[PDB]
RNA sequence: CUUGAGUCUCGUAGAGGGGGGUAGAAUUCCAGGUGUAGCGGUGAAAUGCGUAGAGAUCUGGAGGAAUACCGGUGGCGAAGGCGGCCCCCUGGACGAAGACUGACGCUCAGGUGCGAAAGCGUGGGGAGCAAACAGGAUUAGAUACCCUGGUAGUCCACGCCGUAAACGAUGUCGACUUGGAGGUUGUGCCCUUGAGGCGUGGCUUCCGGAGCUAACGCGUUAAGUCGACCGCCUGGGGAGUACGGCCGCAAGGUUAAAACUCAAAUGAAUUGACGGGGGCCCGCACAAGCGGUGGAGCAUGUGGUUUAAUUCGAUGCAACGCGA
């Protein structure tokens, strides 16, 4: 609506779920989606597929601002990490660059005790 | 082809075994126990010589394809356990019905059971009951369970262990109430026998004079819920608690009221009796 | 534990190195 | 491999430039019988007319759009052991591959010569007859079947 | 008397120790903006969080705990142990060249001190983690892993506890005994030209000779050749248990048997099965196709029913158009 035409691509890749959603520079979000939103649901449908298609409903959403460059951030692995780049890519935007953000804590609180399976 | 039998043992009284029992055991190829050594102990005082196969609940499934598939090859599978009968709080059920499943005879045999037994002498009505087993070993658990079972009208059958015998009084006493009449049976068919019946709450003073009094297996009768109807409904006065914690009383008792269709005086009035 | 997996590791400091 | 090589460049064929008739045979060239293929697809399609009731002009490729494969079987080395893993059927083997195993069973199959054998068994397939798109069943055991596995 | 052992002068490296500051990342929580139905979790789920607006993103603030990269078979410490940066206090070790004292030394039962983690007492602190515990799932029902939470505990100050596979399963000190390849700190000389070459010290890692060892293996940092002193052991179970003494708030710790019972227990190494630990090489074994059986009718043969017999043998991979 308000025809910024530049924005930032914020991508939460997760062992269990990716979300993908589309800010500002000022960090005003306007329209999201998730893998789980999008008629997936389960980890055995977690595949790069719904990680596309979550990107690909997140474009279609924000569209109507009519962005055209974006700066893509990932968040943390999973397997949607390339799947949502190429889709957002594909839908009509104009990469600038990948920005790497994962929260890489220098020892500074224990980690949850791992499985054991 | 060959038939599954549910042979029942004695309860500690090598006596009171049926002959039909021994003639059984030594008519069949395997016998499938819950501890082969303290079957072949009960086989050796009888003179009788068998196979024997591990069979508890920890490995019973694992072990079930394998008993069918010795069953379909003629042979005859007797199914024993350390004492009473088995599926009673004891390993059988997934292997009788894989059994039945698969197109297999079964040929249960009377024995000894326990529950019946204290049942028997326990001097309550026997017309209508439940057996329940085991108690949870929990108090939350074991809570949980009674309150469940405070309103059940019929006879109540429960196994007990001396471990927790005084637990489950203690927790017996607090939910049901010490007016509650009880009858214990201990090391029944031994030489230690005793059936002792009482209230609850004398019960367990009793029990606590001698520690003689708590030790073996034990077997608890508890007298159904009377016919009274004067006490409300526990669900509505829960409700109206939780409600009144989370809303003020007068709506609490509103919304308990239309919820159970219940009468809203009596409801205040328990909710103002319990707040002083 | 989070403390044997580093020893694991550590473990494998003499597999091909010396 | 890094890298990956497409299929190697093949001319035309002068006379229509049906790829498909030469591949048909090409790869199936055994003891010199090309000849008996090139000088038996002209007599052959002379007589077909009536033979058959149809021309080897625009009926020839009408029964043969489910020959089409959509999944192909591909060997790839991944979680170290071999698997299908069904990818989306590249020009390199989505024509190649099939076309491949379409005379395989259709060779020698009640006649003593190829005179007729290879163009009836394609002619017949206006009669809800042939083998050609029938092998396309066979792809569809191993693809959109153990999609948790793949 | 000066060679052992020490003192003085100069310089060197070091997560050595105690105390106080401060820095960055991250987790959690609180609050604001943008934004809107999901988020979280799993093998799949559910409990859990969310329209009184979560998760995502941004912007402030609070708090506790630990110090990514450097980082290394690297370094320091008697051992336990010690990792951001800075300051104050402080211990030890090593190297060059001298001067000094002149056996002042080594080892030590008792004794004294230090001593991982867990635990205890008092008073604080509490982000994350997490015994206990609650719930979910699974089961006919359980237990058990798995999931969501979560209390001690984990942190600080003082005091107690004095136990570890506290291991290098190797007590401390001194001397003698072929050699290579490193790492890490010194220092002397040659053009340090420099990284280099020539030597000379301390610590430390790997291979290996003689010798030793039951063998494994050790091998100048010995488990080799000797010397001084101390501690400890003489079958397995009973049992590091009982009783007593001492120590402790407690948990318990330390010292420490006997009856009875068995003819073994145990160490190293060798041979094969086992195996899924693994890797490798083969065989329409699999891969990619060709044609069949099983679908239907026949003929033969088998298992069973009947019969007076339907003779008997093989009747899992090695039988059923087999003996015949
Ligand atoms: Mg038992
Ligand atoms: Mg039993
Ligand atoms: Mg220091
Ligand atoms: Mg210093
Ligand atoms: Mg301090
Ligand atoms: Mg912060
Ligand atoms: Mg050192
Ligand atoms: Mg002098
Ligand atoms: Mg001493
Ligand atoms: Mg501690
Ligand atoms: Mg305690
Ligand atoms: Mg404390
Ligand atoms: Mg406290
Ligand atoms: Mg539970
Ligand atoms: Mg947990
Ligand atoms: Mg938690
Ligand atoms: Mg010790
Ligand atoms: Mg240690
Ligand atoms: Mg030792
Ligand atoms: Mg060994
Ligand atoms: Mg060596
Ligand atoms: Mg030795
Ligand atoms: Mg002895
Ligand atoms: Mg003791
Ligand atoms: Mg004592």
């Amino acid at each position: 609506r308000k025809q910024v035409s530049d924005g930032v691509a914020h991508i939460h890749a997760s062992f269990n779920n990716t979300i993908v959603t589309i800010t500002d520079r000022q960090g005003n979000a306007l329209g999201w989606a998730t893998a789980g939103g999008s008629g997936f649901r389960g980890s055995r449908k977690s595949t790069p597929f719904a990680a596309q298609v979550a990107a690909e409903r997140c474009a279609d959403a924000v569209k109507e601002y009519g962005i055209k460059n974006l700066e893509v951030m990932v968040k943390g692995p999973g397997p949607g990490r390339e799947s949502t780049i190429r889709a957002l890519n594909a839908a009509g935007f104009r990469i600038t660059n990948i920005t790497d953000v994962t929260p890489i804590p220098h020892n500074g609180c224990r980690p949850p005790k791992k499985r054991r399976v | 082809q060959g038939q599954l039998y549910i042979v029942p043992t004695p309860i500690g009284n090598l006596a009171d075994i049926t002959q039909r029992a021994l003639e059984v055991l030594q008519a069949v190829d395997l016998i499938a126990a819950e501890d082969t050594r303290h079957t072949g102990l009960l086989l050796q005082h009888f003179g009788i010589n068998a196979r024997l196969f591990a069979l508890h609940d920890h490995n019973e499934q694992q072990k079930a394809e394998t008993l069918l598939a010795k069953l379909q090859e003629g042979q005859n599978i007797a199914l024993v356990s350390d004492a009473g009968t088995p599926l009673i709080n004891d390993p059988g059920y997934h292997l009788v019905r894989t059994c039945r499943e698969a197109g297999i005879r079964v040929v249960p045999l009377p024995g000894p059971c326990a529950a019946i037994t204290a049942l028997s002498a326990a001097g309550l009505p026997s017309d209508r009951f439940c057996y329940e087993g085991f108690l949870p070993a929990k108090s939350k658990g074991r809570r949980d369970a009674l309150k469940a079972i405070e309103a059940e009208p019929r006879t109540l059958i429960f196994y007990e262990s001396t471990h927790r015998l005084l637990d489950s009084l203690e927790d017996i006493v607090a939910v049901l109430g010490e007016s509650r009449y009880v009858v214990l049976a201990r090391e029944l068919t031994k030489t230690w026998e005793t059936i002792h019946g009482a209230p609850v709450g004398e019960l367990l003073a009793w029990v606590k004079e001698d520690e003689n009094r708590r030790k073996g297996e034990m077997v608890l009768i508890v007298e159904g819920h009377k016919a009274q109807e004067e006490d409300l409904p526990a669900d509505a006065l829960r409700t109206l608690a939780l409600l009144q914690a989370e809303l003020p009383l007068k709506k609490a008792a509103a919304l308990a009221a239309e919820i159970h269709g219940v009468k809203k005086n009596a409801l205040y009035k328990y909710a103002l009796e319990q707040q002083g | 534990f989070y403390e044997k997996p580093t020893t694991e590791r550590k473990r494998a400091k003499a597999s091909a190195v010396k | 491999r890094r890298r990956v090589i497409g299929q190697r460049k093949i001319l035309p064929d002068p006379k229509f430039g049906s790829e498909l008739l030469a591949k048909f045979v090409n790869i199936l060239m055994v003891d010199g019988k090309k000849s008996t293929a090139e000088s038996i697809v002209y007599s052959a399609l002379e007589t077909l007319a009536q033979r058959s009731g149809k021309s080897e002009l625009e009926a020839f490729e009408v029964a043969l759009e489910n020959v089409r494969p959509t999944v192909e079987v591909k060997s790839r080395r991944v979680g170290g052991s071999t698997y299908q893993v069904p990818v989306e059927v590249r020009p390199v083997r989505r024509n190649a591959l099939a076309m491949r195993w379409i005379v395989e069973a259709a060779r020698k199959r009640g006649d003593k010569s190829m005179a007729l054998r290879l163009a009836n068994e394609l002619s017949d397939a206006a009669e809800n007859k042939g083998t050609a798109v029938k092998k396309r069943e066979d792809v569809h055991r191993m693809a959109e079947a153990n999609k948790a596995f793949a």
